[PDB]
């Protein structure tokens, strides 16, 4: 799998071009609620 | 270049099978022993003529 | 019953409007074909019911070179628009202000204003107009100026909002942009209630730093602009604790009739990687909204005082946290306001969370801030464009092609003196009593 | 005659299998944390840690 | 809508036109029979730019072929893609030119031009919305150098507002294929300088050098050279026929390129150009595209831009790449070669992007430049002119057909002028 | 409500930070991904992501990306925020000029931006930690620049300098006296308190107590991390006698100039198989003041003591503490200066030290970490002064410093600064 | 990141590079076709230091081959690993230099160097952040000894800040292949002393002694010597490409090895060197490695390092080990050989470590020592030069190509000044 710019080993090996970055760590799947919720006063 | 890399990668992805069962006298004697131990009972079952 | 008419003229205007309408249709739920998916009545700001089923956007597309018009008509949005309002010319003005303002634009502004009148007749509670064009293009500048001067006498007191992209100091595509820019600013200095600063290198640095994109194209820039516009205009179509309409923009951002040029900012702008690790609280997000690198224009606010700042919070922001954050900004010393303005902050709140296009680069965030600031430091762009104009006009380069179109020699001189008047007005306002 | 350079010093002894060659010492010491069940017996802990150190050395 | 007609005259111009039409037909996927067998729908959206529709679904070029001899016509007719042209557009005389500018432009040209003017005005009336004209010719011959400028003037008086470009082959002393270049060359350029809107100059010596060193061809040929120049000229109208991020048509190029009315001579170039072997080890990136296109090696003329300062430069990139990377590459190169650029015009580089790369290549750039370098060619040709004119050699032929030395004197005076006020801006400081 | 940020600069700083942070995540139970599997003390060193993991309050600065991408590819990639691992371009290569005037200014501004947008998040800043090895170019230069900037950016906020000073005779550098003296001149008046952490003393400790003939830098960093954890456990754990960071520099610093202390830790016990013992409080505190047990190669018996503060963790009893202190002050081998009738500060914490699995130390129910200000510290300054004088006698290596934006006078200023410091140390210890 | 570009010239440098690229490609898992076939991920993060990316994923060296005889080029291209090089990087003359330093430095070298300057500037601009240049050559030749030194002079002119290092195969008198060696060696060293930031000398006599003694191989060859030098030259850049406890790049080595700006000549060695029929036993622990280090007869130079006092030393260990044995052994060497080390620079040894051992070894080391011993080689070279120059033998060709005795007399005066000022530091006391 680890040939040149297809798969993930590290950022140097990913070596992205064009539009964006390939995701690295795990990331939440699609539509996670990022950051704190708020407005609890009970 | 791309096809050669595909071939090399798909071949490198396959290796880790050892499963040692060298078997000449070990398996010959195993067959003999299992045959004896199994067919003793089948000898002591037969309906007499 | 609130509605606004949007005009996209020029290549930059059309390309920005494409992303703008993608964002609006996705935000309101309408499919590209226009049909309602399998009422709330919140689309009246930007769409009009056809009577049964689909909806029609309140936009007019105009340009003299039909490439982008053909692209739109062959794209996935063939069914959305009104096949008659997408007016396309025959030959492009070729970055010549006189060609667009005197030669070919004259027989197109007639049908353009006819379409505007037709839309306004259907409109009932019309709030105003949005105009989208680039200043570094001759046709864009000339036809924008002609259309605005026509509207100023056809309608009069109705508000106009100008989203014009001024050239950057170092990075630019043409060779004659400054001539067009100075002529267009001469034309629009006294015709629009507001103007926004949207130079390209600022958003380039923005996307290289925060989004950390390496070679983004115009699509990302237009998407960011669309995000800004949607954040600005969500208050007219969504319920909020602090409802704000367009009338409370020039009310609070125009201290004197001449001073009406602002610069914008938006936050947060974070990919999925870095927002997974960071707080996204109101205080920090508004602190980042004011830092020297997130403005939409290349200006140094530490080189001038502030006049008026208005920001809209969109999401679930709490007014108490807003007030605490504003107090912290006041106690901050690196930011200073003009003496005759004790309070200059206009905060707005909306409950509707930000929306993200699928396949985009932005991450879904439950708080957002759109900031519009008028400050004394904006004079630097006028100074640099004036200096560049003097550099070319020293030996009258490229003048004769404008002259041969019918153009007279003196408008360069009077635009120069008008820009001098504008800069001296800014300097006189910026002084302490 | 053999053409060109045709070196044969062979500085590497070769034919050894150092499968633990590219293992970074920093990572392999700072993040191994293998086995070590929560047993309170000093002898058991000592045997396990001695074996762990032997593996780290080899 | 948005179309340009093509007229070719003389041997060299006819060969340029034939190879250009073959290249365009291959680019748009049209077989020699005139039927369409392309794949992309976008390949046919603006077929009307260069072609006209005929009964049965066939496409025909809007080209006109003219000369005083039929050898070129019936040579190119039997060649590949030779049946595209409508036969009624072939106009040819029978007297010949003798490489005599006066004889071509005065004795037979006046009587022959009626048919070609009629057919070109017919095409201009028939076309939807004409923007300009394009003419391919050589300055070193008689027939081309005469009737080229003749048709230029004749088109001009009734089209003062439309634009017009001439791909003119200039003569050079290293490669001289005739003995009467200075006379006819200066006579033609005398009227080109005052009537032409754009003129792109091409040098055979530069073509030979580029195909020898960069291309590393063992046996370069006229067909190969014609293909090179045809590709270079086809690259100009990329965004005019295909969509692009930053559209820039011919009039946009004109307005961005012309600082003064009489300075409309350009040098062009194409990239990437790789040899047979090095292309295997090569990669494709915008930095090396920019480096190759800004190499004075890649220029199509013997003039060396390192000996002068650029007035205006332009680059038509084609393929899918982002605008900024290109644009700050232009910024960096302008900063690095600031002394080689005119100082009182900031940001004198034009960038345009088209989204349809050439067939077989991922991306390609066409460079156009107007710089003080071309004064060397004018000085050289003027020196040859005055050397040949001091002894009045070869002059009696011209003078025997109603010619006289006075307009020769004004032609040389105008050339000396052009040189003087073209060098004047080189040392001008703000 | 109490937060502290640590700054790591230099290769040694990064390596010691790796060890300290793995120690903290082990101690708090945060599995290296950050997510807690299956309180509120973590707020001292970590910040909640909101739902799930935690983020350390540290920034890593280094001009050579080798250590940075080693961290980013190691098993601890999951932990840190991707944009706080700030990597420069050129390592200073043991050149102070490069790290302080040449290329450090293009990174110090971004570092200060990181500092501000980290500190604004927190509210209860007691102070900051800084880790650096003075025997290097980039670490020393960037640390000095950062301290000089922060002294005016924040002012009264506390700073803790855990510098790595050169060892008395072993060395991996040859030009390290120059950068050491320059950084000492910079740091004399820009930090609140600093510690001595020379490598030779720790080498002696690990060979003597651990009975290991194969120690490397990993063991060094683990011991230093244990020291840091013992120092900082009082901020996040209940103890019978709590102590704050602000309770340190108001007690161990008699005069503003003298703020360089030296540490010790006990009992450092190997895990071979033995029962060892129960490690009585009296005997462990006796071992703590053993002169050869000191974490720095400074002999206390050659000088006088100004102050001593020790912290016990485990189930230590204050009566045992006081009896042990009575015994130590009864002992004659150590003596105090006359104008300090008492010089002891005591801290107590209930939390026993946490043992790192696969480490060298064994679990123990008592431990003590001691930090002392003593007069005999002047010897290392004197020997480094002779070190630098032997080099500057004939202006060796001076020319590349001069040619990289450095003027020449400042060596004399550093020399006279060290002269003033040694004279102050000599005069403070004199009898009244 | 912080890559270094390779430029080799002359037959000596060409053969040196032919084996350097072999060793580097073997270390990094690259075949003759530029195809990666490694196993670990650590082989690729820093591969950009020596290689550039091409389309399809191939890595190609950033090496520039320059010479005057095409024979070396087509000999080295036909060999293995010759396809890695890009043909555009080959630059060679057609007339040769004939071991004439004057002809190579004044007549033909200046004429030819323009193209190689263009290509080296192209590479230096292409690289993201230039770290330095590294050169390999010999002073026993003419073309190398001239054009190298000229190239160093000019590239230092354009890049006065970036570090640079050169390796010099200096001639030896006992086994000498030219009577012109003193002349061109003196001229080239005079040019190099004020230009090269680092210079590292190699002696074929010492190489022969090593391969005869410690390898116990009966028949050495130039390939074998090139392999030895390539191993040493690969060892120096270990931690620059691979992680370790204490990374120490070329700039670090330069800072720590040179006391005074005019003293930048180095002698080196490698360890361990075991016999070909080495029995399988034990392992190379630190004590024997550091003893074989400081065996003075292990050095790759004919100079006897115990004849003088070491100004400084440097060790690059390769493999996984602790630093305690490192520094204690270095102090032990210091204390046992305190007579060989000058006293006013105490603790004068660089220690650096890399975690990835050489292929087929568990532990290895490269030693680079700056010692007062090289003065004898300079003394003998100067003696031979003045003996040959007193009666002006072979001088007339050197005078026939534009220069005179002034260059020779100033060069020998500078050489004597260098030797004298190098010796006063030997007997200087603290
Ligand atoms: N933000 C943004 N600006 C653009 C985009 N495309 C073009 N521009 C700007 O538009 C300016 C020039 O105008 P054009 O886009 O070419 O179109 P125009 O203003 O109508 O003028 P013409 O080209 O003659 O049609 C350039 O300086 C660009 O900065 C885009 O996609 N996004
Ligand atoms: N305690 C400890 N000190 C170390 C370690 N590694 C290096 N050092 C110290 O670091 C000093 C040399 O500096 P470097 O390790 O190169 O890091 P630096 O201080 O930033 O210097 P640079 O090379 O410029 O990066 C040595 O004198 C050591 O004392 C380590 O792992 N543990
Ligand atoms: N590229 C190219 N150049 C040509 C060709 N034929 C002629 N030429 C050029 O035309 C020049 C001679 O021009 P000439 O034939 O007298 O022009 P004419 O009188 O208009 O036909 C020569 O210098 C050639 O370089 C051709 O097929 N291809
Ligand atoms: N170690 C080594 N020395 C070499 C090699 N090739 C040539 N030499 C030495 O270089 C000297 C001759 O140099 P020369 O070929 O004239 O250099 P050039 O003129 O630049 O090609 C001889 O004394 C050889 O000892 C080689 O491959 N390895
Ligand atoms: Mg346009
Ligand atoms: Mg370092």
């Amino acid at each position: 799998y680890p040939w040149n710019n297809r798969t993930q080993n590290t950022l140097l090996l990913k070596d992205d071009v064009g539009r964006s970055k390939p995701s690295a760590y795990s990331l939440p799947p699609v539509d996670y609620t990022y950051g704190r919720p708020l407005e609890r006063d009970e | 270049i791309e096809q050669d890399y595909m071939y090399r990668s798909q071949q490198d992805s396959f290796k880790p099978r050892l499963l040692p069962k060298g078997n000449k006298a070990s398996d010959l004697s195993y067959t003999y022993t299992k045959q004896k131990l199994s067919q003793i009972q089948q000898n002591n079952n037969k309906e007499l003529f | 019953m609130r509605e606004v008419i949007s005009i996209h003229v020029g290549q930059g205007g059309i390309q920005v409007g494409n992303a703008c309408w993608e964002l609006f249709c996705l935000e309101h739920g309408i499919q590209p074909d226009g049909q309602m998916p399998s009422g709330d009545d919140a689309f009246n700001t930007f769409f009009s019911e056809t009577g049964a089923g689909k909806h029609v956007p309140r936009a007019v597309f105009l340009d003299l070179e039909p490439t982008v018009i053909d692209e739109v008509r062959t794209g996935t949005y063939r069914q959305l628009f009104h096949p008659e309002q997408l007016i396309s010319g025959k030959e492009d003005a070729a970055n010549n202000f006189a060609r667009g303002h005197y030669t070919i634009g004259k027989e197109i502004v007639d049908l353009c204003l006819d379409r505007i009148r037709k839309l306004a007749d259907n409109c009932t509670g019309l709030q105003g107009f949005l105009v989208f064009n680039s200043v570094g293009g001759g046709t864009g500048s000339g036809l924008g100026s002609l259309l605005l001067e026509r509207l100023s006498v056809d309608y009069g007191k109705k508000s106009k909002l100008g989203f014009t992209i001024y050239p950057s100091p170092q990075v630019s595509t043409a060779v004659v942009e400054p001539y067009n820019s100075i002529l267009s600013t001469h034309s629009l200095l006294e015709h629009t209630d507001v103007a926004v600063m949207l130079d390209n290198e600022a958003i380039y640095d923005i996307c290289r730093r925060n989004l950390d994109i390496e070679r983004p194209t115009y699509t990302n820039l237009n998407r960011l602009i669309a995000q800004v516009i949607s954040s600005l205009t969500a208050s007219l179509r969504f319920d909020g604790a602090l409802n704000v309409d367009i009338t409370e923009f020039q009310t609070n951002l125009v201290p004197y009739p001449r001073i009406h040029f602002m610069l914008s900012s938006y936050a947060p702008i974070i990919s999925a990687e870095k927002a997974y690790h960071e707080q996204l609280s109101v205080a920090e997000i508004t602190n980042s909204a004011f830092e020297p690198a997130n403005m939409m224009a290349k200006c140094d606010p530490r080189h001038g005082k502030y006049m008026a700042c208005s920001m809209m919070y969109r999401g679930d922001v709490v007014p108490k946290d807003v007030n605490a954050s504003i107090a912290t900004i006041k106690t901050k010393r690196t930011i200073q306001f003009v003496d005759w303005c004790p309070t200059g902050f206009k905060v707005g709140i909306n409950y509707q969370p930000p929306t993200v296009v699928p396949g985009g680069d932005l991450a879904k965030v439950m708080r957002a801030v759109c900031m519009i600031s008028n400050s004394t430091a904006i004079a630097e762009v006028f100074s640099r464009l004036d200096h560049k104009f003097d550099l070319m006009y020293a030996k009258r380069a490229f003048v004769h092609w404008y002259v041969g179109e019918g153009m007279e020699e003196g408008e360069f001189s009077e635009a120069r003196e008008d820009l001098a008047a504008l800069e001296k007005d800014y300097e006189e306002v910026g002084i302490e009593t | 005659p053999q053409f060109s350079n045709a070196s044969q010093i062979e500085v590497g002894d070769r034919s050894e299998v150092n499968h633990r060659r590219f293992v970074s010492q920093s990572k392999n010491v700072y993040g191994n944390f293998g086995k070590f069940d929560p047993v309170s017996n000093p002898g058991i802990l000592a045997s396990k840690t001695k074996w762990h150190h032997h593996l780290q050395s080899k | 809508m948005r179309e340009i007609v093509h007229i070719q005259g003389g041997q060299c111009g006819n060969q340029i036109g034939a190879k250009f039409w073959e290249v365009i037909s291959d680019e748009h996927g049209i077989d020699p029979t005139g039927t369409y067998h392309g794949d992309s729908d976008l390949q046919l959206e603006r077929i009307n730019v260069y072609y006209n529709e005929a009964t049965g679904g066939r496409y025909v070029p809007r080209a006109i072929l003219m000369d005083l001899e039929p050898g070129t016509m019936d040579s190119v007719r039997a060649g590949p893609f030779g049946q595209l042209f409508r036969p009624d557009n072939f106009v040819f005389g029978q007297t010949g030119a003798g490489n005599n500018w006066a004889k071509g432009h005065y004795t037979e040209g006046a009587e022959l031009i009626d048919s070609v003017l009629d057919v070109v005005r017919k095409e201009a009336e028939g076309c939807d919305c004409l923007q300009g004209f394009q003419i391919t010719h050589s300055l070193g011959g008689g027939t081309g150098s005469g009737m080229g400028t003749l048709l230029i003037s004749k088109v001009r008086e009734e089209y003062p507002d439309r634009i017009m470009e001439t791909f003119s082959v200039v003569p050079s002393p290293k490669v001289s294929d005739t003995v009467v270049e200075p006379y006819n060359a200066t006579l033609s350029v005398h009227q080109l300088v005052e009537n032409a809107d754009e003129c792109m100059v091409i040098d055979n010596e530069a073509l030979y050098d580029i195909c020898f060193r960069t291309l590393k061809l063992t046996t370069p040929t006229y067909g190969d050279l014609n293909h090179l120049v045809s590709a270079a000229m086809s690259g100009v109208t990329c965004c005019l026929r295909f969509p692009g991020q930053l559209n820039s048509d011919l009039r946009k190029l004109a307005v961005n390129l012309i600082p003064f009315p009489r300075l409309h001579f350009f040098m062009i170039g194409f990239a990437p150009l790789t040899s047979r072997g090095s292309q295997q080890y090569r990669a494709l990136t915008v930095p090396e595209l920019t480096q190759q296109m800004f190499d004075a090696k890649n220029m199509m003329c013997a003039a060396d831009p390192r000996h002068g300062r650029y007035l205006t430069a332009s680059a038509l990139f084609r393929g899918r790449m982002s605008t900024k990377e290109v644009d700050e590459q232009m910024l960096n190169v302008q900063n690095k070669n600031s002394s080689y650029f005119v100082e009182w015009i900031p940001n004198n580089i034009k960038s345009s992007i088209c989204d349809i790369p050439p067939k077989g290549l991922k991306m390609a750039v066409t460079f156009v430049g107007n710089s003080t370098a071309i004064q060397e060619m004018f000085k050289r040709v003027a020196e040859q002119f005055t050397a040949m004119f001091r002894r009045k050699a070869f002059l009696h032929w011209y003078t025997g057909e109603g010619m006289d030395e006075m307009e020769f004197t004004e032609a040389e005076s105008n050339m000396n002028d052009l040189v003087s006020e073209y060098q004047q801006y080189q040392d001008a400081t703000a």
